RNA sequence: GUUUUCAUUAAUCAGGAACGUAAACUAUU
RNA sequence: CUAUCAACUUUCGACGGCUGGGUAUUGGCCAGCCGUGGUGACAACGGGUAAGGGUUAGGGCUCGGAGAAGGAGCCUGAGAAACGGCUACUACAUCCAAGGAAGGGCAGGCGCGCAAAUUACCCAAUCCCGACACGGGGAGGUAGUGACAAUAAAUACUGAUACAGGGCUCUUUCGGGUCUUGUAAUUGGAAUGAGUACAAUUUAAAUCCCUUAACGAGGAACAAUUGGAGGGCAAGUCUGGUGCCAGCAGCCGCGGUAAUUCCAGCUCCAAUAGCGUAUAUUGCUCGUAGUU
């Protein structure tokens, strides 16, 4: 349908994704989380199952940084979306932190091993960066934007 | 050649020693009430790494078990066998814990010299002589004439003679070595006969838990008198 | 008791929980994160290589057949650093635990308002 | 129902055109060609196969070599020389084909030429890819990469899922005995040749 | 209709039993 | 589980007790003597063949008859009625100088004429057997294949200048809507992993992994695919017919193959290391068993 095609094209364009399999992957994990939230809303308030399982779900989503720290209700967990998940991806986080000029530049950098998340370099652009780990995204020490060797085209030109 | 899970739960093996486990060779103590010397050396103490290293320890006269040199690797050493290593100058003793597993205890020569062994049976041997059989299958010729069944004996271990004995008593503290309440150091406070098989004792700990264990599974350790050093 | 044990350690018990330095629980250049259960296993493998310091075979074909089949019969998923457990029998124990865990000054005012004739009338 | 569906699909797979057999009761020796580019070791495989079968160390084996391999059937090995006239002469003759590929060097035009000459003239029953010069390798990751890419290109060339043997070394100037033993396990037990129309009408 | 009696005798039909030139416009309501 | 199984045992003694034999020992286990039993509607007996226990949050984990070509008999040893041997008979089958002599398994391929996972390496760990530290192990571990699935994601990123004036859209169409878009243009920057690869390391020896010096990108390449829809074309070919039209179509044209540089790489849609196709599909009354 044209609505599905235009929606998936807006996702693939707005966040520099490769195909629609990544969109369907995110929509599947989002539907799993939202199904768990609906099943926890089935029960009444102050049931211990709903209390502890909903607190676990909300603390998990706030810790992985999707759900905002302001709103912490299970209705907002139902109101979650795939734009929030693709915003929590690593590639859009490199683009928004401004190490790269565009989202396709960010995917290129993460593929050819320039950025690192915390200590180790990250080869995958779909790395779900958590909220505590959002700040420690920077260029690695072996990268010419970080330091070390001046690099490849630089070496061929400076010879 | 049993598997690591089919090995009993009281000589411990981690996720490390392969899927298989050594079987104890036939000897004084039983099969399911046993710690082999290889599990004592390289799986409990970790003075060794491999089977060949354990063999290179055992074959030279460096490990003595109950005061005699034990050469073969899977020699059974179940309960209260003093294990003297002279190059390290240590003597270990095997006791249990409150959960039901084997425990090792480091000690020197003064408590290493004697063994507290529970009498299995008294009889008249050949030559018209009374003899005494312990749980270590030690038979002592010409014993003291009051040492009856279920009494324990301080064996000399340099000559093997009797030195002292502790009587089966309601009011003497005891150690459990079997059953569903295994390894619980407490005091024998009651004993019920049940003639016709399988009599019991009722026993409480130091802090008021009564339970009924069988007179086979009991083991007398001392009235107060901890003649072996239970670990503090 | 899985969801209940994490509520005590983070909200109830006043003891700080060790967090890893950020890049350490990344498996293969980002291909997975090590969840706090899978990380705690990884020290247990490592803490067994200094005791008598014989090396290990990095899994085998018969363990990988088992543990990767455990994903086939479980509803767990690891969306980020955390685990997201299914709401089946793990949710019923939370109800199943909590049910066994739950198992002469007046007279003076009346005589003090019966003495005075009256205050007034309706305004 | 699905068992009936798979049974019907296999019953339609078993079918062919009803051509005439024209094989006698005492059949002639089946003809094994050893085809390949120059320098690949066709004569070396010939020496090694005849030592496996008849235990005779031939210092210079030429011509067709007939060999008893079973109590019912027997073979004959002919090594095609490096000339196209001999290759086109024997492609209409061959009963089973031993098609040699030169390992690290990859495929050659003589190999592809004989494959499509054979396919255009008449396809026999059994063609076995034999990949040699594997010992002229230094990295055993490059070795399995070359085996995988040569297997897939050969599968595209003749059919999917063929037999591609890997003959590693040259020990005594001959070949390894275990490798040529499994090669002869494959070319010893045999099935009747394909009913080709040219061979079933014209006497050669 | 009666200023009449026994008080479940009853309801339904497998099996079975008695009676035997044509067609052609069509809990209440 | 069953009464479309009510009698069963005494039909190899069926229940005893006495006496012995044999067994490692008890025992109708077997032999002599006699007594009258034994089980069963509380389900024996017969019939159907579809042959679990423990560890308890959970799942997991652990344990669980007959034959060595066919009957018959024998031998060793602590332990076998080993099937390891012998003997005879029976049935195959081999060598021979024709007098004689040795022998009885699994694995693999084909199972159409058309097909698809190694005849891989070692006891190095855990374990077992021996005169015994050394000798020997078909458990075990190591490696190879794999688009049946499943997992992550390369095939490019970013500027400047020059030039063109159109690009896009629709309900309503010889009409309306919106304002920056291009180009096979000219140039410049960087980034680099696939691959190549010295080593060291891993390991029984290797491989993989982790470390890693050195190379490694300009398209005419380090060469993305599978389907669907549509336009444009000749001194070409075919068919129809009240001239020039229409249709099907067209690798095929005058020459020319070292000749040609052409729509120069046609346009759009979908999925994209995956994708398509086929088929299956998703006459009336009375009256008994019975029923209410
Ligand atoms: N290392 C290595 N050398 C090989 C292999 N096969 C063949 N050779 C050598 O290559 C040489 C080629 O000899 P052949 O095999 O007779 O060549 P051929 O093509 O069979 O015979 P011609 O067609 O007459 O050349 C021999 O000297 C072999 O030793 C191989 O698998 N490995
Ligand atoms: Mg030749």
């Amino acid at each position: 349908e044209a609505a599905r095609l235009d929606s998936e094209l807006k996702l693939v364009g707005e966040y520099g994704l490769r195909n629609k399999r990544e969109v369907w992957r995110v929509l599947l994990t989002l539907s799993k989380i939202r199904r768990a939230a609906r099943i926890l809303l089935t029960l009444d308030e102050k049931d211990p199952k709903r209390l502890f399982e909903g607190n676990a779900l909300i603390r998990r989503l706030v810790r992985i940084g999707v759900l905002d720290e302001s709103r912490m209700k299970l209705d907002y967990v139902l109101a979650l979306k795939a734009e929030d998940f693709l915003e929590r991806r690593l590639q859009t986080l490199v683009y928004k932190l401004g190490l790269a000029k565009s989202i396709h530049h960010a995917r290129v950098l993460i593929r050819q091993r320039h950025i690192r998340v915390g200590k180790q370099i990250v080869n995958v652009p779909s790395f779900m960066v958590r909220l505590d780990s959002q700040k420690h995204i920077d260029f690695a020490l072996t990268s010419p934007f970080g330091g070390g060797r001046p690099g490849r085209v630089r070496r061929k030109k400076a010879k | 050649h049993q598997k690591r899970l089919s090995a009993p739960s009281h000589w411990l093996l981690d996720k490390l020693s392969g899927a298989y486990a050594p079987r104890p060779s036939t000897g004084p103590h039983k099969l399911r009430d046993c710690m082999p010397l290889i599990v004592f050396v390289r799986n409990r103490l970790k003075y060794a790494l491999n089977y060949r290293e354990t063999k290179a320890i055992m074959m030279q006269r460096l490990v003595k078990v109950d005061g005699k040199v034990r050469t073969d690797i899977t020699y059974p050493a179940g309960f209260m066998d003093v294990i003297t290593i002279e190059k390290t100058g240590e003597n270990f003793r095997l006791i249990y814990d409150t959960k039901g597993r084997f425990t090792v205890h480091r000690i020197t020569d003064e408590e290493a010299k004697y063994k507290l062994g529970k009498v299995k049976r008294v009889q008249l041997g050949r030559g018209g002589v009374p003899f005494l059989v312990t749980h270590d299958a030690r038979t002592i010729r010409y014993p003291d004439p009051l040492i009856k069944v279920n009494d324990t004996v301080k064996i000399d271990l340099e000559t093997g003679k009797i030195t002292d004995f502790i009587k089966f008593d309601t009011g003497a503290l005891a150690m459990i070595t079997g059953g569903r309440n295994m390894g619980r150091v407490g005091v024998i406070t009651h004993r019920e006969r049940h003639d016709g098989g399988f009599g019991i004792v009722h026993l409480k700990d130091a802090l008021d838990n009564t339970f009924a264990t069988r007179e086979s599974n009991v083991f007398v350790i001392g009235s107060e008198k901890p003649w072996i050093s239970l670990p503090k | 008791s899985a969801t209940l044990d994490e509520f005590i350690a983070d909200e109830v018990s006043t003891a700080p929980i060790a967090e890893p330095s950020i890049g350490t629980n990344i498996v293969k250049r980002g291909r997975g994160l090590k969840t706090a259960a899978e990380r705690r296993m990884e020290e247990e493998r490592r803490e067994y290589e200094e005791t008598n310091f014989v090396r290990l075979p990095k899994e085998s074909k018969k363990e990988r057949a088992k543990r990767a089949r455990m994903e086939g019969r479980s509803g767990r998923m690891n969306f980020g650093g955390e685990e997201f457990r299914e709401l089946g029998e793990g949710a019923e124990r939370i109800s199943r635990l909590t049910k066994a865990k739950s198992s002469g000054e007046r007279y003076q005012k009346r005589l003090k308002v019966l003495e005075s004739g009256r205050g007034t009338r309706g305004k | 129902a699905r068992q009936a569906a798979r049974s019907h699909d296999i019953k339609e797979k078993r079918l062919h055109v009803p051509l005439v057999d024209r094989l006698p009761d005492e059949p002639p020796p089946r003809l094994v060609v050893i085809v390949g580019p120059p320098g690949v070791g066709k004569t070396t495989l010939l020496k090694s196969l005849v030592r496996r079968y008849t235990k005779e160390t031939m210092s210079d084996p030429v011509g067709p070599i007939t060999v008893v391999t079973s109590k019912k059937q027997r073979l004959t090995f002919i090594e095609c020389p490096n000339e196209l006239e001999a290759m086109i002469d024997m492609a209409k003759v061959a009963d089973i084909v031993l098609l040699m590929i030169d390992g690290n060097y990859g495929f050659e035009m003589e190999t592809m030429e004989f494959l499509n000459i054979l396919a255009n003239t008449g396809m026999p029953g059994n063609v076995f890819g034999i990949l040699t010069h594997l010992d002229l390798f230094k990295k055993p990751s490059a070795l399995k990469d070359a085996k995988k890419r040569l297997k897939h290109r050969l599968w595209t060339e003749l059919y999917q899922g063929a037999h591609l043997f890997y003959l590693s070394g040259v020990l005594n100037g001959r070949y390894p005995d275990r490798e040529i033993h499994n090669l002869s396990r494959f070319l010893s037990v045999m099935k009747n040749p394909r009913p080709l129309v040219w061979r079933n009408t014209h006497p050669y």
